[PDB]
């Protein structure tokens, strides 16, 4: 006896919705009490409301019948600002999140399918350490992931959103990517965690010290600290906004034409420059004032203070800024500054 | 509301005037708005005439970046 | 590599290596990005890659010296090699750190044996062997006339499909 | 630019000698040249003898008329000469001919006039150049999710499947209701009928369809729609018009006479066909995807971008009468050396077969399916999937051309 | 020609017409169990059905002609 | 480099899932990607059945040993089944078959080592790629 | 199809008979034979001289008839006139379609230079993605 065909839609209508949840009420419930949101919650935030289409929901570890749908991360593709994009967000309470075969079979189908039609790609992660039961297959298949950047590095933007605890293995894949955004105090990017770090060195070191956001950033390894996980698909919308899809396509021209003629702001530059030769200023002041508005959108401000790179405007076109910065350090171009602009 | 409007900027006219106005400058209007039905078609396309070194940059940068673009 | 690549030679790797080295002073030194360039090298090179595992490859060792995953093209072992996630003694480490008690005759005994079947069970050649993930398990005497041989077969390597553009990017 | 001709004639001037085959050789050098590169379309609109019909058969569509066109190498006169055989000009060679027996006509007109308006309605799928693309109408998109966006159209799929695994549907019911407008213009619709092959727009967007027809020897592949598909799906791909497979296939069409006319060699062709092609392959399963057939039928290892699958998709080794002989062959050797109802017992085996394994999920845990969705979700997967393709970065390594069978 | 044959070898389940009814081109003439389908054989042409010459449950072979339309 | 392929098995490994197709797929694509590259080279030499005829199908050559290899998608009790033809695995699969009927053997060897020769003898012929300079 | 888009070297011997659409398909000139030669045993024409004299001079054999004379005697030596100026080398030499005429002992010698001289070719055709042979 065969199900009927009505029957069959039923049963996958409800696999559906058991793969949305995947974990179970228990993993739910240990969400809930530390408040972070899914992976897919996550991903609707940031995607246009709607355009999320879901690969693999339904893959799991082959032969084992405690495998959990979904493996630990949700993958697929969408818009943001109607611009396709593919999107990944691990999933914390399938597995903890750890590396299995499908997690890296699902993310390595993703990435060939962005270097495949051009887009971006944003990896929201928060952990993907080893797996506890099958850890040569998570050290595979970190490996494997790390492999399928050859198809993306220059061809298309790359972004990780750092949203939870990136540790181990789990900070080679993020740190290959264009542009990564940790959330303050949740955020957080280490190799060798405080416990190993004492009981092999015997220092003492806590995790803020170890890879907190803003010790990250001001070493140059996160590119943007945010207090929200709403800021940070915030800024990952400003920065598409200024970038072509891929290593071929135009950018979007914003604005084209504004205030053709001599302004009053333009005015105000002659006499922005202090009189004496010691006196530091703001660089802000100039960079406000000689492009086509405001919207002078800064990258590792925290990195090499002395410098500035930010994306602006000229005639609606988008442009790659390095300022000098004056008020820090007198501008002079150190260490971080000149590794800053080099990968700017 | 974020449409740039028709303004009146110095004078009043009457509807009639108005009518008028409004019903000559739709007349005046550039037609179709833009050719979408515009359609991509790379043959013969100039830069596939040049003379590229086998090892030219242009290659890259000009060639590949023409065929590819869309 | 990058020079290697550049100018065409063949690259081999001779692995005995726990990864990458543990501490705050490495960490602030910048070790991610420094691995991170050395993974972006090692993939980026389009010349034949030949790996000898000689003892450990453990993590970011492993990964990095020239494994199958990232790109390398011929991957033998000798039979000292031992390929897994951690050492022993790390696995051991965190195995005690659950039921810490670590002055306990107990939990000594508890170390040793598990010690004793991670590398009887787990940091071996053999699991790679038979997943793989390495091409061969080799007799130490042959390393240099199996390098010639294959060396030989990856003469003419072309390495595809890659796409042409301006240039890779790496963190820097 | 396209090259249409209109052929009639009876072959070589006589008179003139052998310069008429220098100019034949040289007219097969120049469509043997355009291949892939222009759409060549022959009409043939009268009796075509000895060497007009060759470049016909080089072109990529051939559109016959009904009664007063006709092809063939040698006339019914050295045919009786030669053979003994009795046979009109009509049977011979004749439209029904070269579509239901050779497959060599792609459409059979009812007449003049309708021979013209099927020429039409293919340009107005092809682009004029393998560099351009095929002419895409600007088309009102929805705006929302794809189950808001839902008609009442795409809701009658989830009910076409009939409730039985062994009662057929129609699979032009299905193209139909995916398609604009219902439009579809099938392509050499009386050959091979357990293959259905064509042409038709998702959201303007030019596409060719491939897909099983359980209506005709279940579904099952045979060498004459290996052949059909198989160059089908090469002119799309010659042509930058992405395909779409709807897939209920239970297998190879089993025969002797398969084996001696070589569908080994020959159902290759569909293999290489599809394993060539660059332009989007989307596939929708519709129950059955069994072994080689399935890797035939647009797999996701032969590179197909987008597979999904129906609630009603089987994908399997084999079905599970087959494979429980080889599963379970010792307990049913037991149960033989026992003495017991063993015909009981591959039933029952057999249903826990079907009921674990003969569905889609082992091949979704695989992700060997991208998504298992509800059947009316079908239009919008296809039509994000080929506007997200329009251009592929896939390449092939170098070669002067590839090795086809033939 | 007229004559409606059995494609393939399999058995007669059911048949849809009767002897001397009217039947147009695509209406059904029979069911064979075939490949584990309850494969529909048609008429191809418009006339009328002559020489019916299947029963229900016969097993007929291939190329077995069905009815001539 | 040239790849050879000796062919002999009962298809996919029934217990195995559409795994074996999976993997099938994967090496029929990769004997289309070479396709016109290397020249590919299979000896049958034994009864291949099923998903093992594509890839000789696919491959430029095909060399079978004279009444001890087969090959054929559907075994002879299928066959049987559907069509009530009776035929022996030789008869529809057999070398001779396959050279005289479908055009599907390259070469009937007598024997193992006849085999070997003439795959010999084809390689001293080829190019080891569609770039180098030939032989 | 294959003949014509193959680039290599192509080398065509006639030895007696090419007639009609086999003649294009069997290596003819203008199908982009590099060399072809004929030996002098070569017949090269439409097609053969009882059909071609059944076409032309057709009616001629008629009011023959109606006349009474012995047609079949006039259709012999109808064959026999078109035989002797027609269905030779000469006719395709003089056109340019056989580069030359030569005694069979030569055929090893002028294949070995022919080759020779092709063994380097640059042949230019448009730019396809691939093309679409009959299947
Ligand atoms: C022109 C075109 C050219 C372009 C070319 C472009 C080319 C680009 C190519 C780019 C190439 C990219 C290459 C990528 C390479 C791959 C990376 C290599 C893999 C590894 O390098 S691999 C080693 C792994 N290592 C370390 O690494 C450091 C050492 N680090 C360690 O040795 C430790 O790992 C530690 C602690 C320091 C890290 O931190 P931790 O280990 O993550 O955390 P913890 O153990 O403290 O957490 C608490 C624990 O409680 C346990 N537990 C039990 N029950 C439960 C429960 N109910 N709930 C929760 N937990 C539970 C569980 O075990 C959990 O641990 P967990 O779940 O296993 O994480
Ligand atoms: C390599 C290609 C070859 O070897 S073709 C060699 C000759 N083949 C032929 O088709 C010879 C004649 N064949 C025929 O049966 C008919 O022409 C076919 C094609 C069937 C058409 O029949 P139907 O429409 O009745 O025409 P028809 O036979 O009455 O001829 C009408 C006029 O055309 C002429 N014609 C015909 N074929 C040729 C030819 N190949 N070369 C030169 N002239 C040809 C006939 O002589 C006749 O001319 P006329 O106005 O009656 O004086
Ligand atoms: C059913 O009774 C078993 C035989 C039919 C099996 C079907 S037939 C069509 C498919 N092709 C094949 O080889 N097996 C499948």
């Amino acid at each position: 006896t065969n199900k009927t065909t009505a029957e069959l839609l039923a049963e996958l209508r409800e696999k559906l919705e058991l793969a949305k949840e995947p974990g179970g009420e228990k993993a739910v419930a240990k969400r809930e009490k530390k408040g972070i949101p899914s992976a897919r919650a996550r991903i609707n935030a940031l995607l246009d409301p709607g355009s999320f289409i879901e690969i693999g929901a339904l893959a799991k570890t082959p032969g084992d019948p405690n495998a959990l749908y979904g493996d630990g991360v949700v993958t697929g593709r969408g818009t943001i600002d109607g611009r396709p994009v593919g999107v990944f967000s691990h999933d914390q309470t399938v597995f903890q999140g750890s590396v299995g075969e499908m997690f890296g079979r699902k993310v390595a189908r993703l990435m060939e399918w962005v270097a495949m039609v051009g887009c971006p790609i944003i990896g929201i992660n928060d952990s993907a350490g080893a797996r506890i039961q099958d850890a040569v297959t998570s050290l595979a298949w970190y490996a494997e992931l790390g492999r399928r950047h050859e198809m993306l590095r220059g061809l298309v933007p790359e972004i990780s959103l750092i949203f939870g605890k990136c540790a181990g293995g789990a900070v080679y894949s993020p740190i290959q990517t264009d542009l990564l955004v940790a959330v303050r105090d949740q955020g957080y990017m280490f190799i060798t965690g405080p416990d190993v770090i004492k009981d092999v060195t015997g220092e003492d070191v806590t995790f803020d010290e170890l890879g907190g956001a803003d010790e990250q950033a001001k070493r140059g390894n996160i590119h943007k600290v945010v207090n929200s996980e709403a800021e940070a698909y915030q800024y990952v919308r400003d920065y598409l906004s200024f970038l072509p899809s891929n290593h071929f396509d135009n950018p979007p021209i914003v604005n084209p034409g504004m205030e053709p003629e001599i302004t009053p702001h333009d005015l105000e530059l002659d006499s922005i420059v202090p009189d004496a030769d010691n006196m530091a200023y703001d660089m802000h002041e100039i960079l406000l004032r000689i492009f086509d508005d405001g919207d002078v959108f800064e990258i590792a401000e925290q990195r090499g203070p002395a410098m500035i790179t930010a994306f602006a405007r000229v005639d609606g076109h988008p442009v790659g800024v390095i300022a000098n910065q004056p008020m820090v350090l007198s501008g002079a171009i150190d260490n971080e500054a000149s590794d800053k602009a080099a990968s700017f | 509301d974020h449409e740039a409007h028709i303004k009146v900027l110095r004078g009043e006219p009457t509807p009639e005037e108005m009518a008028a106005l409004m019903a000559v400058l739709a007349s005046a209007g550039g037609g179709p708005a833009e050719p979408v039905k515009k359609e991509r078609n790379m043959w013969g396309h100039p830069v596939d005439k040049l003379r590229y070194s086998v090892f030219s940059w242009q290659r890259v940068t000009l060639l590949e970046r023409t065929h590819m673009r869309r | 590599i990058r020079f290697c690549d550049s100018y065409n030679l063949p690259l081999v790797f001779v692995v005995d290596t726990p990864g990458a080295m543990p501490g705050v002073a490495e960490e602030k030194g910048g070790i991610i990005k420094r691995g991170g360039r050395f993974f972006n090298a090692i993939v980026e090179a389009d010349v034949p890659k030949v790996t000898v595992i000689i003892r450990k490859a453990y993590g970011g060792g492993y990964a990095v010296m020239g494994s199958k995953q990232l790109s390398a093209d011929l991957n033998f072992a000798w039979p000292t090699a031992r390929i897994a996630v951690i050492g022993a003694e790390g696995a051991a480490q965190l195995l005690v750190k659950r039921f810490p008690d670590p002055n306990a005759p107990e939990v000594q005994k508890i170390r040793d044996d598990f010690i004793e079947g991670y590398n009887l069970n787990m940091a071996t050649p053999w699991i790679a062997a038979e997943r793989g993930y390495i091409d061969a398990v080799i007799q130490p005497h042959e390393t240099r006339l199996l390098l010639r041989k294959s060396l030989r077969l990856l003469r003419d390597k072309q390495n595809g499909p890659k796409v042409q553009r301006k240039h890779g990017l790496l963190p820097l | 630019r396209p090259l249409i001709g209109i052929n009639d004639g009876a072959g070589a001037r006589i008179q003139e000698g052998v310069v008429s085959l220098g100019l034949y050789s040289r007219i097969f050098h120049n469509n043997i040249k355009a291949s892939g590169v222009i759409p060549q379309i022959s009409l043939i609109m009268g009796a075509a003898a000895g060497g007009h019909v060759y470049s016909p058969a080089l072109t990529d569509f051939v559109v016959m008329v009904d009664q007063t066109s006709q092809m063939f190498i040698t006339g019914p006169d050295v045919i009786k000469t030669v053979t003994g055989e009795d046979v009109t000009m009509e049977e011979l060679g004749g439209a029904h001919t070269h579509m239901a027996k050779s497959g060599t006509a792609h459409y059979v007109a009812s007449g003049e006039q309708d021979a013209f308006d099927y020429v039409r309605d293919l340009l107005s799928y092809l682009p004029p150049n393998n560099y351009a693309d095929p002419p895409l109408y600007p088309v009102a998109i929805p705006e929302g999710s794809i189950e808001e966006t839902l008609t009442d159209e795409d809701l009658e799929l989830d009910t076409l499947i009939p409730d039985s695994p062994n009662q057929p549907y129609d699979m032009h019911e299905v193209i139909t209701r995916i398609l604009d407008d219902d439009e579809f213009l099938e392509v050499q619709a009386g050959y091979a009928g357990n293959i259905v092959v064509g042409f038709g727009r998702v959201e303007g967007r030019p596409v060719g369809i491939v897909a099983n027809q359980p209506t005709q020897f279940a579904g099952c592949l045979d060498i004459n729609a290996s052949e059909k598909a198989a160059r089908f799906i090469r002119t799309c791909d010659c042509f930058n018009i992405p395909i779409v497979l709807l897939v209920d296939v239970p297998g190879f069409l089993p025969g002797t006479d398969q084996e001696y006319n070589g569908i080994i060699r020959r159902g290759a062709k569909l293999l290489y066909a599809y394993g060539e092609a660059t332009v989007a392959k989307v596939t929708v399963i519709t129950r059955k995807s069994y072994g080689g057939a399935y890797c035939v039928m647009g797999s996701k290892d032969m590179g197909a971008d987008v597979v999904v699958a129906w609630p009603t998709a089987q994908i399997a080794v084999m079905g599970a009468s087959g494979a429980v002989g080889f599963v379970y062959r010792q307990q049913l050797k037991e149960a033989a050396k026992n003495g017991e109802d063993v015909d009981a017992l591959r039933l029952e085996l057999q249903q826990t077969y079907e009921d674990t394994l003969v569905n889609p999920y082992i091949a979704a845990e695989r992700g060997y399916v991208d998504a298992v969705i509800p059947p009316s979700h079908t239009r919008g997967y296809v039509a994000n999937a080929l506007r997200l393709l329009e251009r592929k970065i896939v390449q092939m390594p170098p070669k002067k051309h590839g090795n086809i069978p033939l | 020609g007229d004559a409606v044959t059995a494609p393939m070898q399999g058995t007669v389940v059911k048949v849809a017409v009767e002897e001397g009814q009217e039947v147009s081109a695509g209406d059904l003439v029979v069911v064979l169990e075939a490949m584990k389908m309850e494969n529909p054989v048609t008429a191809h042409k418009d006339g009328t059905i002559t020489g019916l010459a299947v029963e229900a449950g016969a097993a007929i072979t291939q190329g077995t002609v069905i009815a001539e339309i």
